[PDB]
């Protein structure tokens, strides 16, 4: 039959857990032959990983990472990695051109897959980097069936932002379409990664616009922030037990001020493989913040503090420090600061920690910095929600009144009620 | 289950409140025992909470004890009852 496929020039390398930087083994289009020869494991669900741009014509040093991630998590499994490196190695917009006929060669190999040996193409899961998630997209939209999964890892931007669904990623090409947007940064079309949502499930670390550690300080740096979306997803394969919460929110604005981080319906999700394959009518945009090394889990917290004064007193951008204490550990001197500060008023806001503290039992805060004697508020409670434990926490003042008074000593608050939300 | 459901209550006043819990909760009592600008103070917090764990931390120079509970009204800290 090889006289069928002649004209395809992606390849695809069935790589092993003990050989997992080399494309030693290539599963070849119509020779079923070559199937057997790289020991394709037909009652194992299959990973396609497919690379992006590349100025180098050569693999990115990540692809070894995550086929090695995949296989640590899934040993079974058939982790085949696509090549159209000469088509990645092209002035961006041919390459992004390119997208088209391999995300073609890929659909034509899934279906001679599916025709020769049967082979389910709901036991396919489609892994696209960059312009890959674009191909991965367009290789789905033409499957004779649906494949049961496509990862998008921070999609291309440039030439798909404007884009109409058959020309890209969409929720259409897969039973279902999970996207990690983490450099949506630029004005739209003018983004390194995709800022529309274009999956059932669009999740964006840190806002989504740039990533933790990426500030200054081959094109590796100006990379970190795109190529984050791989290793967020490598970190979720890495730890099954510990997954990384994202929270469904109106904007990344709304999420900064710890409005949005409820697991009501679906309101929360599993950042990478342990998703909840949750289709919905609309894409749900989700939020979360990261470390910026692996293990990139933390700790969300909303914080609600009513400040009550004598005297009708506004202080502006005021820096304080917060300290959660807990019964497995502790997190201390966590800034914030707020814009205005205002007497008889409520601020809520959003902290994160990479410490596990556990179940909250004290909170210590502190406003940090004569002529004039130093302001102070007067607070009695401080309401707290956990994110991850779905809880609402209360602490109360030791005393009838916790007195923060600036640069002065910290107002210490007690664990007073709990209540599961579920 | 009924649990007192007080928050930080003086060390000599007795909770009036109840509650009627919901399923699988028990009653937990919050003991914080240390100095304040007011002198040593010792506080009392009860409640019915899902999943009781007890722990005795000391946490900055405050003596924080947590206690589990199975039947009605008995969240009641060990100087009480
Ligand atoms: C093939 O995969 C199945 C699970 O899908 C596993 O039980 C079996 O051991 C694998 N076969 C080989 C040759 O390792
Ligand atoms: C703040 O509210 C309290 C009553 O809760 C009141 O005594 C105080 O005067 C108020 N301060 C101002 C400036 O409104
Ligand atoms: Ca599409």
């Amino acid at each position: 039959q090889r006289r069928d496929f002649i004209d395809i020039e992606s390849k695809f390398a069935l790589r092993t857990p003990e050989d997992t930087a080399e494309d030693t083994c290539h599963l070849i289009p119509g020779v079923a032959e070559s199937v057997a020869t790289c020991h394709f494991n037909h009652s194992s669900k299959t990973f396609m990983v497919i690379h992006g741009w590349t100025v180098t014509g050569m693999y990115e040093s990540w692809v070894p990472k995550l086929v090695a991630a995949l296989y640590k998590r899934e040993p079974d499994s058939n982790v085949i990695v696509v090549d159209w490196l000469s088509r990645a190695q092209e002035h961006y917009p041919v390459s992004a051109g390119y997208t088209k006929l391999v995300g073609q060669d890929v659909a034509r190999f899934i279906n001679w897959m599916e025709e020769e040996f049967n082979y389910p193409l709901d036991n396919v899961h489609l892994l696209g980097y960059s312009l890959g998630a674009h191909a991965a997209g367009i290789a789905g939209s033409l499957t004779n069936k649906k494949v049961n999964r496509i990862t998008g890892l921070d999609p291309a931007g440039p030439n798909f932002e404007y884009a109409e669904a058959p020309s890209r990623l969409s929720p259409d090409d897969a039973d279902f379409v999970d996207v990690l947007h983490t450099f949506t940064r630029g004005s739209p079309g003018r983004s390194i990664g995709i800022q529309k949502p274009v999956g059932h499930v669009d999740i964006y670390p840190n806002g989504g616009t740039f990533q933790p550690g990426c500030n200054i300080g081959v094109d590796q740096l100006v990379k970190c922030s795109h190529e984050r979306s791989i290793h967020l997803f490598i970190d979720s394969l890495l730890n099954e037990e510990n997954p990384s919460k994202a929270y469904r929110c109106s904007s990344k604005e709304a999420f900064e001020k710890g409005l949005c981080l409820s697991c009501r319906k679906n309101r929360c999700n599993n950042l990478g493989y342990e998703i909840n394959k949750v289709r919905a009518k609309r894409s749900s945009k989700m939020y979360l913040k990261t470390r910026s090394q692996m293990p990139y889990k933390v700790f969300h917290y909303q914080v609600k503090i009513h400040f009550s004064g004598t005297e009708s007193e506004t202080h502006t951008n005021q820096a304080f420090e917060i300290s959660l204490y807990g019964t497995v550990a502790e997190s201390e001197n966590i800034p914030f600061t707020l814009p205005e500060v205002s007497t008889n008023k409520t601020y809520s806001f959003l902290i994160y920690t990479e410490v596990d503290i556990g179940e909250l039992l004290m909170l210590k805060l502190k406003w940090k910095s004569d002529w004039w004697s130093s302001p102070g508020f007067a607070i009695q409670k401080i309401r707290v929600k956990a994110g991850e434990t779905q809880k609402k926490v209360i602490f109360c003042s030791r005393e009838k009144v916790s007195h923060l008074q600036k640069g002065k000593a910290p107002a210490v608050f007690v664990k007073c009620h709990d209540k599961s939300l579920n | 289950l009924r649990c007192y459901t007080c928050k930080s209550l003086p060390r000599d006043e007795r909770c009036d409140l109840t509650q009627d819990c919901s399923h699988g909760q028990t009653c937990t009592t919050l003991i914080a025992h240390g100095n304040t600008e007011s002198g040593l103070l010792t506080t009392h917090s009860t409640w019915c909470t899902d999943s009781c764990q007890p722990i005795t931390k000391t946490v900055e120079g405050t003596q924080v004890t947590m206690t589990c509970c199975q039947s009605s009204l008995c969240n009641v800290p060990p100087w009480q009852s």
